[PDB]
């Protein structure tokens, strides 16, 4: 019992925290992709400029 | 994009409107030159100097 319960919460938090690395890793390639696509948005806006 | 292309839509309006004021002011200032080479091809033409 001691041995299940121990080994319960260690992949409790194991899980939560590897949850913020996936997450953290989606929020920084969210703001690389809004760069990306933003940046390709005006250079296409100066195409129809020109 | 649509920022843009509104933006060129009336440039090229009010473009065309500056095209069409050069265009009949040239319209008359070209014509004080209907004498002379019309004088020369008809000489060109003609084959003396006349």
């Amino acid at each position: 019992l001691a041995e299940a319960s121990q080994a319960h919460t260690k992949a409790l938090e194991d899980a939560k925290s590897e949850a913020h690395r996936v997450v953290e890793e989606a929020r920084t390639d969210a703001e690389r992709i809004a760069e990306q696509l933003e940046a390709q948005a005006d250079v296409e806006a100066e195409r129809i400029k020109m | 994009r649509v920022r843009a292309e509104q933006q060129v839509a009336s440039t090229l309006q009010t473009a065309h409107e500056q095209l069409k004021r050069e265009r009949d002011a040239v319209e008359l200032d070209l014509r004080a030159h209907v004498g002379t080479m019309s004088a020369t091809l008809a000489s060109r033409i003609l084959g003396v100097d006349l």
